[PDB]
RNA sequence: UAAGGGCAGACGGUGGAUGCCUAGGCUCUCGGAGGCGAAGAAGGACGUGAUAAGCUGCGAAAAGCUGCGGGAAUCGGCACAUACGAAUUGAUCCGCAGAUAUCCGAAUGGGGCAACCCGUCAGGCCCCUGACACAUGAAUUCAUGAGCGAACGCGGGGAACUGAAACAUCUCAUUACCCGUAGGAGAAGAAAACAAAAGUGAUUCCCUCAGUAGUGGCGAGCGAACGGGGAU
RNA sequence: UACCGUGAGGGAAAGGUGAAAAGAACCUCGAAAGAGGAGUGCAAUAGACCCUGAACCCGUCUGCCUACAAGCGGUAGGAGCGCCAGGUGUGACUGCGUGCCUUUUGCAUAAUGAACCUACGAGUUACUGUUUGUGGCAAGGUUAAUUGUUA
RNA sequence: UGAGGGUAGGGGUGAAAGGCUAAUCAAACUUGGAGAUAGCUCGUACUCCCCGAAAUGCAUUUAGGUGCAGCCUGUUGGAU
RNA sequence: AUAGUAUAUCGGUAGGGGAGCAUUCCAGCGACGUAGAAGGGAAAAGGGCGACUUUUUCUGGAGUUUCUGGAAAAGCAAAUGUAGGUAUAAGUAACGAUAAAGGGGGCGAGAACCCCCCUCGCCGAAAGACCAAGGUUUCCUGAUCAACGCUAAUCGGAUCAGGGUUAGUCGGGGCCUAAGGAUAAGCCGAAUGGCGAUUCCGAUGGAAGAACCGGUUAAUAUUCCGGUACUGAUAC
């Protein structure tokens, strides 16, 4: 179990990027990292194969994710119940996605 | 047949005073203006005491 | 000169082969001596 | 926390008014290196170059190509070719890089270590 | 003056010390368990991928096949890249039970230089190829065994260096080592026993008795039991 | 394991970029190896043999001294010169001075020993006594195996 | 002279040299007893302070070893 | 050291005694650190005396430490001591048979050495050709020149990739037995085991089953193709 997975919405908490949003893309569960779109883009430098700098969202290790609120837009913690089990929302209780 | 001693740094820096690379006799070619070795055929050009000897394609 | 080490293949597996290791108390007694040891290779049938 | 930042903003701004070039781990023993650095040293860099060109030292056509950048490191960060009896070697150095050990055989079973070694040169010209 | 040299400092080269760190070791405590194998083991050979050296897993059903329980979005090992696919009609992953499981090896149809060669017998295909059976020994066709593997147990054999400031009795030592063979432990065990007119009653193990009584080229050394206190 | 041995058998060395590969597009000199830039990054003197980065050993530069001078290379004096207010580098000239270890009656000894540096490297523990410093109890002192409670 | 066999360590083999038995032989090699024993040689690492010898006698399968005495040192009690 | 400041004393090997420093870790009371810890470079200052300690600055980029007590893997200059690294002799010995080379073209950044051609020289009962043992891809071709090649190298028995070995008769094996080996029935023997047939295994030998010449590939050839033969089974 992962508190966050693709197609989440997940605010960063903390790193450079603290305070911003974003949908997640892909979850490299090994490695316990996500990519979330458009956050911590890097400046790639490619050979032709045109070649050039390129744009590329790095991963964010996924503790530093949390899984926003779905009444508030603020990050919360988020849990599992019966009601197989659900995801839900610390905050606010309601479930999640 | 074997030494007693090791050489100091100096006693070996001391022998090496006259190890030197002998420098090139150069001279300037009337013609191209480039460096050759004075008594032999320019390189660049091919001409030697103003006539031409070696004609390069 | 002529060395001490004249190559038979014939030879060499007739004095050291796995199947005349076996042959004998001693023998086997090698055999799991090597085993516990975890050598890779065995006898000289191994490396042929 | 910022301190090797500010120590080595200082250390980019002073290299802008070095003109150097380097070759690193050419194969060959320093010391006979050496003899062709000390002929060049503190040389006209047009009369260098004719000096390296028909020099009896096998070193010397390595080096011939290293100051060949020197200057042109020196056009670059000064942005104007350089004139004709302006520029020249202002310092140079040969370092011992590191040594790749062999094994030659000698007589009785007995083996002696050959040493292949190996040298840095830096070149710097100025006007 | 400096071909060269000396000393000091600055900046570098080489080399990989030191500091910090851990992925692996070392010594133990508590609980369990103490085997695997002719229904073919331990250990190997050869194979197995879209791609495939080597490891890992697997066995011509070959990084794997089928159910049951779990779990919920990623997955096709280490392990990338590229390529094609799987999966909310629940993939991958975990627990349990099944299917398949080439050749060698106790190796057991006969041979053999391990991983190979050659058969008889019954079936079915077509010079060949499938799929059965076929060792020996101890019991009554049937049942059993063999081989491998930590230490601990019990048996059969059994050194020397060394100590005695030499050395032969003696010591090292009923040790090292070799061989046979059990079990979760084994061996011992229920008085033809100790004791001393006072008594205790199977065996085993701990603390004492005690470096004592003895033994001994009475040298170097070796060394109890009774009785008492415990575990059970 | 590699490697060594006919075989039984013997038997190594070798860890660390960065938070994240963001593991350096592109230009300049070069035939290209190598570098100078640019860019990424807190940092590239973190650039792949990559944390830190010592010694022996090796260079370049600057300051002072050195081509009439002779011994374990220092030590005690002492001008001049060069740097930064009396500190620091050097050292013209002078006095004195035959390394160190070990073994010996006695070693400059022509007795032993070492190329140099970094790392490694040699009176320890158990038991039984005895003397002693310090304590507890005292005509008495002390428990051993083991047992109970708790954790 | 080729191929394949056989003899194995106080054993083998030897037209005999103590020769040869895997570059090893008046007793091979490997592992173990095992860190054998060595009255012998070499080596033994931080600091300062106080004191400070002996190279003699006796005995010894003893003579370059050791036991006792003599000579040093700590603590303690006496004066000598 | 004695007396409580005075008197005396303070060279030392073997050796006896006293008092301390540093190192690793632990307990307790407490401190320091990204506003920069440990380590490394430089400088200055301290200590009855010393083993050592403190401060400043550069590097470094995450741990460190006072005091009191406790426990040790608790300190190197030398053992023909060990590992790793780097020196000296020294740009010295040497570059492995005195059969030998010269020129012109070529590819190429680069040629004494590589390719082609002309000349020269060496072997020729071999230094040529075919097998066995042993090796195991070294064979051919393309790419590459870091390492290897005692020089350089565009070359190589080097690195990487691709390719290449074709049998009714050849050589083996299938059959037979020798030395020897393993056994059966038996014999011997603390154990482990030692012996023991006309039996089996085991070629270096014996087979009543039989092929030779030529040509083609970059690399195979009694094997592929051509020609001309031979030998077993099997069905009509
Ligand atoms: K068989
Ligand atoms: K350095
Ligand atoms: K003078
Ligand atoms: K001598
Ligand atoms: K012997
Ligand atoms: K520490
Ligand atoms: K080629
Ligand atoms: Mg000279
Ligand atoms: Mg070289
Ligand atoms: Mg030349
Ligand atoms: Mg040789
Ligand atoms: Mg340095
Ligand atoms: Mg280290
Ligand atoms: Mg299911
Ligand atoms: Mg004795
Ligand atoms: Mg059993
Ligand atoms: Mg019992
Ligand atoms: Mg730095
Ligand atoms: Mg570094
Ligand atoms: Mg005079
Ligand atoms: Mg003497
Ligand atoms: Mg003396
Ligand atoms: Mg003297
Ligand atoms: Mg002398
Ligand atoms: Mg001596
Ligand atoms: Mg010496
Ligand atoms: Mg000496
Ligand atoms: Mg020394
Ligand atoms: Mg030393
Ligand atoms: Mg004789
Ligand atoms: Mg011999
Ligand atoms: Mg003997
Ligand atoms: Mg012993
Ligand atoms: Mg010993
Ligand atoms: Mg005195
Ligand atoms: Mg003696
Ligand atoms: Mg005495
Ligand atoms: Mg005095
Ligand atoms: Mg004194
Ligand atoms: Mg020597
Ligand atoms: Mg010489
Ligand atoms: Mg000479
Ligand atoms: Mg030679
Ligand atoms: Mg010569
Ligand atoms: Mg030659
Ligand atoms: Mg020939
Ligand atoms: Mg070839
Ligand atoms: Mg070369
Ligand atoms: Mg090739
Ligand atoms: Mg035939
Ligand atoms: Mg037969
Ligand atoms: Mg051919
Ligand atoms: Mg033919
Ligand atoms: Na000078
Ligand atoms: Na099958
Ligand atoms: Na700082
Ligand atoms: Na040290
Ligand atoms: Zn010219």
């Amino acid at each position: 179990k992962l508190h966050i997975k693709k197609g989440d919405t997940v605010m960063v908490i903390s790193g450079e990027d603290k305070g911003h949003s974003g949908r997640v893309l892909e979850v490299l569960v090994k490695e316990q990292r996500a990519i979330v779109e458009g956050l911590n883009m890097i400046k790639k430098h490619a050979k032709p194969s045109q070649g050039g700098i390129i744009s590329k969202e790095a991963p964010i290790h996924i503790s530093n994710l949390n899984v926003v609120d779905p009444k508030t837009g603020k990050a919360t913690r988020i849990g599992r119940r019966l009601n197989k089990l659900v995801r839900y929302a610390k905050k606010s209780g309601e479930e999640i996605k | 047949a074997h030494p007693k001693r090791r050489q100091s740094k100096t006693r070996t820096a001391k022998r090496r005073t006259h190890d030197k690379a002998v420098m090139p006799t150069l001279a300037k070619c009337p013609n191209c203006g480039a460096w050759h070795i004075y008594h032999t055929v320019c390189g660049d050009c091919g001409y030697y005491r103003g006539k031409l000897a070696i004609e390069k394609e | 000169m002529k060395r001490t080490y004249q190559p038979s293949n014939r030879k060499r597996l007739n004095k050291h082969g796995f199947r005349s290791r076996m042959a004998t108390a001693n023998g086997r007694r090698v055999l799991a001596a090597r085993r516990a040891k975890g050598r890779a290779k065995l006898t000289v049938s191994d490396e042929f | 926390g910022a301190r090797k930042h500010n120590s080595a903003e200082a250390r980019k701004e002073a290299l802008k008014q070095m003109y150097f070039a380097k070759l690193r781990n050419v194969p060959t023993s320093p010391r006979k290196m050496r003899l062709v650095a000390d002929m060049i040293r503190g040389m006209e860099v047009n009369r260098a170059l004719g000096v390296l060109k028909f020099s009896n030292k096998e070193a010397s056509a390595r080096v011939e190509k290293l100051l060949r950048s020197a200057v042109a490191n020196w056009e670059e960060k000064n942005e104007r070719k350089a004139e004709e009896g302006e520029l020249f070697v202002s310092r140079i150095c040969v370092d011992g890089a590191s040594t790749l050990k062999r094994l030659r055989p000698a007589p009785q079973g007995r083996g002696y270590r050959i040493r292949k070694r190996s040298n840095h040169v830096t070149i710097y010209v100025d006007t």
